[PDB]
């Protein structure tokens, strides 16, 4: 089962409307995973390599502040 | 003898004013953590994860794709329009610079 | 009191941030002027976003500041926003913002 | 036993400036680690760029002026002149007690 | 009669010459007694290197390049081919250099 | 007089012929203008204070370069 | 008896190894360092010459200009990925017209 | 009069680079003033992105290794592979050199 599905439809719809959303096509929701998909593989491929590099088996919210922050993304209230 | 139903719209609208008074989370944690944990394996298997470290990656999760919503509701009223689509999705994450 | 940050007047730590900027790889030498300075820049950066948040917290009747009322006085102050342009500041949410051509009539 | 480290921070500062501009009201630790964040992303803004500055000039020393330079460059308009204000303030003020 | 193009294939012509080349496409003079004009307000009596007002002019066109070729594909969105304020506008605020 | 017309309608056409463009509106031109401006004003802002921080009179094809470093908009082939 | 040719690469080692002592980097650094930045500087270096350089070949020339540079580099995905925000002087674009702007019917 | 001030420059080892890719292929002044800024943007990169890793691993020496993981940072992924790749025998070349 892949866990991206648990994404649900919505979950997806309850962010929309955070971003002022109305009406939605029902084909988004395919491309948002994809989106969300793609939005997580780079960070959590930097976040690993921080960790990969401090040696460690356990990735920090550091290893995932520094990614994010090399992402264009800085994430506040973490450990800035 | 009514049954006072809801036009299409009314609670999208209400649905809205709600979620921007709000801040919690909006995806379901567990989901979003298992699939933190299959996205992770791809490059390194037998990974740890800080509940704090899957906190911090959710919300930065949850305020990109708020974000690209509203960024991708200013490419649907640009068209007219009103229901978002996958073209105004990949229009937004171009003008952003995500893809080629 | 002794310590430099009493000698500026400032709240902010001198003599940490002087430190830091040691340790932290910026230049081979640093000034006894530049931690002050600096020291007191970071000091009214905090002051006005805990004037700002501090009166958000004063809008929904709370003497507490939570990540709501830093993400509103910050969004909402043009300048401050500017600022925080690429920040994702978590448990903040968004504004409350509706577009025109979505409403009723 | 008594582990942690001694991990340091800005928040008992965030908490004498709090009750400066706001004596009866306080701070959730949430808000808190977004205020500490705050501050070391400007402090690692202001001084990557006077780094910058002392570099370009080929001057090892990061003084005063390095900082009031980068300032300017970072911070808005009106944010900017009060920065400024202050900072050259703090100075004045510690050159005069010694 | 005489002949005439059908108005669109030249601006078809004049898109795949400039695409080809490299040349800058300002004015040379004019851009560089705007910029003067901008900076005296910054700071009187500046003086100017003549690579340095080429590298801004070299940058200056290149962003107004990329923001056409954004604010078009706004436009080509709209079911339109005419480029208009609001495709600038959005470009901008997709951008954040607007909001 | 005051410079910012001299960025002609042709010119601003040609660009935009560069960058894909078929067809202008023609409040365009002036809107265009606008934001070349806006975006000079910043990019000079920067550069002119590198130049007041070596204690110059003159601008120099670095302060420049530096200054697009800044605006994120990384300039090759102009020095560093 | 020099450091480069005792890597088997044609750029410095030793400048590299000095101007990561003098950026203000680190305190120290290692004599590895030096070595492996230079190599991937070498390659990086390598990698754009080449298509550059089949490019001018394309131009029927011989010497590679900012043009031919430019193409190289927009033309390859991940290099183009690389300098994502990197504006090339004199390179110009792609010639790249949208195709809702063709003629009917070709 | 006078002789001009030294500006170094890679352009000597990046002809040499090319004569080996294109040995009949030249290069124009403004493309090697490309490619000049070309590494110089490259270096403030990877030495940027190993400055920050030491630092928070607090370690004072940015080694080889602190290079390849910020080469795998910041390089796309066939472009890191072979970077990965000429950088590690960089090392195990001038190591079993002496
Ligand atoms: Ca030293
Ligand atoms: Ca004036
Ligand atoms: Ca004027």
């Amino acid at each position: 089962r892949d866990n991206i599905q648990g994404i649900t439809k919505p979950a997806i719809r309850r962010l929309a409307r955070r971003g002022g959303v109305k009406r939605i096509s029902g084909l988004i929701y395919e491309e948002t995973r994809g989106v969300l998909k793609v939005f997580l593989e780079n960070v959590i491929r930097d976040a690993v390599t921080y960790t990969e590099h401090a040696k460690r088996k356990t990735v920090t919210a550091m290893d995932v502040v520094y990614a994010l922050k090399r992402q264009g993304r800085t994430l506040y209230g973490f450990g800035g | 003898k009514k049954p006072h139903r809801y036009r299409p719209g009314t609670v999208a609208l209400r649905e809205i004013r709600r979620y921007q008074k709000s801040t919690e989370l909006l995806i379901r944690k567990l989901p979003f953590q298992r699939l933190v944990r299959e996205i992770a394996q791809d490059f390194k298997t037998d990974l740890r994860f800080q509940s704090s470290a899957v906190m911090a990656l959710q919300e930065a999760c949850e305020a990109y794709l708020v974000g690209l919503f509203e960024d991708t509701n200013l490419c649907a009223i640009h068209a007219k329009r009103v229901t978002i689509m996958p073209k105004d999705i990949q229009l937004a994450r171009r003008i952003r610079g995500e893809r080629a | 009191a002794k310590t430099r940050s009493s000698r500026a007047g400032l709240q902010f730590p001198v003599g940490r941030v002087h430190r830091l900027l040691r340790k932290g790889n910026y230049s081979e030498r640093v000034g006894a002027g530049a931690p002050v300075y600096l020291a007191a820049v970071l000091e009214y950066l905090t002051a006005e976003i805990l004037e700002l948040a501090g009166n958000a917290a004063r809008d929904n009747k709370k003497t507490r500041i939570i990540p709501r009322h830093l993400q509103l006085a910050i969004r909402n102050d043009e300048e401050l926003n500017k600022l925080l342009g690429r920040v994702t500041i978590a448990q903040g949410g968004v504004l409350p913002n509706i577009q025109a051509v979505l409403l009723p009539k | 036993k008594r582990k942690r480290s001694r991990k340091e921070s800005y928040s008992i500062y965030v908490y004498k400036v709090l009750k400066q501009v706001h004596p009866d009201t306080g701070i959730s630790s949430k808000a808190m680690g977004i205020m500490n964040s705050f501050v070391n992303d400007i402090f690692e803004r202001i001084a990557g760029e006077a780094s910058r500055l002392a570099h370009y000039n080929k001057r090892s020393t990061i003084t005063s002026r390095e900082i009031q330079t980068a300032v300017r460059l970072l911070l808005p308009g009106e944010l900017a002149k009060h920065a400024v204000s202050e900072g050259t303030k703090a100075v004045t003020k510690y050159t005069s007690a010694k």
